[PDB]
């Protein structure tokens, strides 16, 4: 059987605090 | 492996590998601590 994984499965990629800001 | 053999001998190999990372530090050098200051322009360093 199949779902729709949508916006899931996203995390922090380095151990970095950061704020305000659209990292890439 | 004779004792007779000169790269023919054997040789014992470690490989340190520095988990170097933006994250909590663990293994570091003998250089000891200071105090802590602030609100004055200081010449810090905080895990190497």
């Amino acid at each position: 059987a199949y779902t729709n994984s949508f916006t899931r499965g996203v995390y922090y990629p380095d151990k970095v605090f950061r704020s305000s800001v659209l990292h890439s | 492996f004779q004792p007779t053999n000169v790269g023919y001998q054997p040789y014992r190999v470690v490989v340190l590998s520095f988990e170097l990372l933006h994250a909590p530090a663990t293994v570091c050098g003998p250089k000891k601590s200071t105090n802590l200051v602030k609100n004055k322009c200081v010449n810090f360093n905080f895990n190497g």
